[PDB]
């Protein structure tokens, strides 16, 4: 009876953010409304694209107001994507969305589209054997390193009291969004970059001055954002799955990862 | 209800079963049931009582914990994993079809055409479909012109699988060419494909790719190997068959999702799939 509204968040390789030709008009690219018209395409792009059409439903893609993923703060509330899917102003999450504990309470993942991990992004020429490393561990003003605001990976270095030392460095010096983090590594101002390997390792093969050191030190993936209600689910899950068995999931990591 | 009917199935390392103390089941073990038959025309059997342990079990003990449920355990009889024969199904997707099993815990991989009849929890096990060799080869995997066109060399490639499961149903339904020329070379079990591939009798395996990790890096002299380094495809997981709509799932994917976070899944991994190679 309505439209659906999809919720994303500018993240490459899987949603790339350009603006509109002066004709107001932009590969598969449909109009995203971002903080204005915008252009938005890339790997969950074109899975809500295969969405789309293996349910037949209509759509309409607008970035996120606040430019975050969503964490749960006291005033509790959602910000970022969570809290425009809980609140109404989203009906479906389609970005990497990564899958745990606190977001599942309140929403519903489908199966995870993909499989992945985290790792830790520097300048080429800086040398940490991982994520146990004594500068970051026991870490000093000297050795900088932090993730994205109101994400999933600040959400991991909070929620064990062990990691509250790690965390705290992190407080003070994450950014607002992966973009920034990641050139800021490259202005050699940010010495470590704690972020999906999905997405680091992906920017290290495009850009051969940063390189990701550890492998991965925790695995996570990405799924679709809905509702408890959403009577999508039963079919989100089932054209993922099946995404990923018809080696067409594979199509897309060859063309956009 | 608090009791529930719970089904394996045995594979290392994530269900290992083994004779019990001719009294209990010790150490990291659970009992564990097995149907087994008087003779092969009756149907008359014997319930004998087994121990079961490994990654998947010790899930089943977190989770029996967290959600406060008690079980028994049972492993399956009819069939293995899982297979719709004649739109019927068996195997440890079959008893929870059929009401005869509230969950099914094991090595059982997450497709679209079981999650149509059962509902699965979120992957516990990353998995999926890889290739092992030994050794010394140039194939790029599945995909590579070698599996899917066999005969365009004189000789062909030598590659099989273990039928019946997740693996043989994505190739027949991706392969049709590949899966009708493996059938052929198809092994009934894992044990029996890595001999033919130390023997010479077998150039390639396409099995579940956790299990053919495991086996590698376990290997006596580091020669099985899964090309690509480890490369995957139809990526998906282990997942916890339960009823469609079935009400405890919405705390074993919580709780679950908990042993993530917790880093409680990390021992387990570093507990029953540590490789020496
Ligand atoms: C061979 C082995 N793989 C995994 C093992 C231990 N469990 C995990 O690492 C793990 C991590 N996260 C989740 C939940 N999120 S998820 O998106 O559904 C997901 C992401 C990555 C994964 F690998 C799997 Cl399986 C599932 C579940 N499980 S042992
Ligand atoms: N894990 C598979 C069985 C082994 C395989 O087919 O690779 C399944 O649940 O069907």
């Amino acid at each position: 009876s309505t439209r659906l509204k999809i919720v994303t968040i500018h993240q490459e390789p899987f949603v790339y953010v350009k603006p509109t030709m002066s004709d107001g008009t932009c590969v598969k690219k449909v109009i995203c409304t971002g903080p204005v018209p915008q252009c938005c395409y890339g790997f969950c792009i074109d899975l809500l694209i295969k969405l789309a059409r293996t349910m037949n439903f209509t759509y309409e893609v607008h970035l996120v107001a606040d430019g975050k993923f969503g964490t749960q703060e006291r005033v509790k509330e959602w910000n970022g994507m969570m809290g425009e899917l809980l609140s109404g102003q989203a009906d479906m999450i389609v970005a990497p969305l990564t899958i745990n504990n606190e977001r599942a309470q309140y929403i519903e993942f489908s199966k995870p589209f993909k499989y992945q991990g985290l790792t830790i992004l520097v300048k080429k020429g800086t040398r940490i054997t991982g994520i146990n490393d004594p500068r970051l561990r026991n870490p000093s003003d000297k050795f900088i390193y932090a993730t994205v605001k109101q994400s999933s990976v600040d959400i991991y270095f909070r929620r064990q009291v062990e990691l509250s030392t790690m965390y705290r460095h992190m407080e003070k010096h994450n950014y607002e969004s992966a973009a920034e983090a990641i050139q800021a590594v490259r202005d050699n101002k940010l010495h470590a970059f704690i972020w999906d390997s999905a997405v680091l390792e992906f920017e290290a093969s495009q850009k051969c001055d940063l390189v990701t050191t550890g492998e991965l030190f925790f695995r996570s993936g990405f799924g679709i954002g809905m509702r408890k209600d959403s009577p999508w689910k039963q079919n989100v899950s089932l054209s993922i799955l099946k995404s990923h068995e018809n080696g067409f999931m594979e199509d897309l990591d060859k063309t956009w990862v | 209800d608090n009791h529930l009917s719970i089904v394996t199935l045995e594979e290392a390392p994530f269900v290992i079963v083994e004779d019990i103390d001719p009294e209990t089941c010790v150490r990291n073990t659970v009992p564990c049931r097995k149907f087994v038959k008087i003779n092969n025309s009756t149907n008359e059997g014997m319930n004998v009582k087994k121990c079961c342990k490994g990654f998947c079990i010790d899930i089943l003990k977190k989770l029996s914990r967290t959600v406060k449920f008690t079980y028994d355990l049972y492993l399956v009889t009819n069939g293995k994993h899982g297979k719709k024969v004649n739109n019927v199904w068996n195997g440890m997707i079959g008893e929870v079809v059929y009401q005869r099993a509230v969950m099914a815990v094991g090595s059982l991989t997450i497709n679209e055409e079981r999650s149509e009849v059962v509902d699965f929890s979120v992957p516990f096990v990353e998995t999926g479909i890889s290739v092992m060799v030994s050794r010394g080869t140039q194939v790029t995997g599945l995909s590579d012109k070698k599996f899917q066109r066999p005969h365009d060399y004189s000789p062909p490639f030598r590659f099989g699988t273990v039928p019946n499961g997740s693996t043989e149903r994505n190739i027949r339904n991706n392969y049709p060419y590949m899966h009708q020329y493996m059938t052929r070379f198809n092994q009934r079990g894992v044990e029996d494909a890595l001999v033919s591939l130390k023997t010479g009798k077998l150039d390639a395996f396409i099995y579940d790719a956790a299990v053919l990790n495991y086996k590698a890096g376990r290997d006596e002299g580091c020669k099985l190997v899964t090309i690509g380094s480890g490369y995957i495809f139809a990526t998906t997981g282990y997942g916890i068959a339960l009823q469609k709509g079935s009400p405890w799932k919405r705390q074993i994917d919580l709780a679950l999702l908990q042993f993530v976070g917790d880093g409680e899944m990390e021992e387990l991994e570093t507990l029953w799939l540590t490789g020496i190679c």
